């Protein structure tokens, strides 16, 4: 859902990109640091 | 009078044509699809209509 014009819980209630976003999306697996964990809020 | 009236009818009838879009009606495309898709379906209808 972290891409232009997307749909789903994130892109409709949390983090929405324009239908003509200019830039790049970069991501990595972080199970090595971020999992234990229930701090990560969303709607 | 006939040729002018045939050109007017042919221009209006071309609104009901698809041009490679999913409907010749504009509100169909606007309601049944999301903007990333609907704005391609209307690039079809515009590049036909124009």
């Amino acid at each position: 859902q972290i891409a232009p014009g997307q749909t789903g819980k994130i892109a409709d209630y949390n983090y929405k990109l324009p239908d003509d976003f200019t830039g790049c999306v970069i991501a990595w697996n972080s199970n090595n640091l971020d999992s234990k964990n229930y701090n990560y809020l969303y709607r | 009078v006939n040729q002018n009236a045939q050109a007017l009818n042919t221009l209006v009838k071309q609104l009901s044509s698809n041009f490679g879009a999913i409907s010749s009606v504009l509100n169909d495309i606007l309601s049944r699809l999301d903007p990333p898709e609907a704005e391609v379906q209307i690039d079809r209808l515009i590049t036909g209509r124009l």
